[PDB]
């Protein structure tokens, strides 16, 4: 599972 | 509180000299993709390296 | 194991179509640097991002 | 610190 912070 | 699962990358750019990737999130429509800084994609290195390998071929 | 501390990168290439970075290991001389595949550098992402930013501005200038 | 596997 590859995750990352998401910009808003 | 703002982490999601990356499915695919859909573009590359430099923003103020720094590499970013257009990030398609798993479970969200393509319309909701977001530009992300490379330094935040550490847990996505297989996806990144595969995408850079794809780009190198496509750019012959 | 075979895990060491990365100090800086010293080059970029494609080997069999895949990106690799010339890796200078902390505590070892420059003669000891090794070409390493990008997908093994996940813990080095700040260094890679900073290096890619370097390469962009050195290109443009 | 930032670490990686070293090729031989």
């Amino acid at each position: 599972k590859q995750t990352a912070r998401k910009s808003t | 509180s703002s982490e999601y699962i990356v499915e695919k990358f859909l573009g590359k750019r430099y923003l103020r000299g720094r590499p970013q990737y257009l990030t398609k999130w798993e479970g969200y429509p393509i319309e909701q993709c977001t530009w992300e800084p490379l330094e935040n994609l550490g847990k996505c290195m297989t996806l990144i390296a595969d995408y850079e390998a794809e780009l190198f071929q496509q750019s012959r």
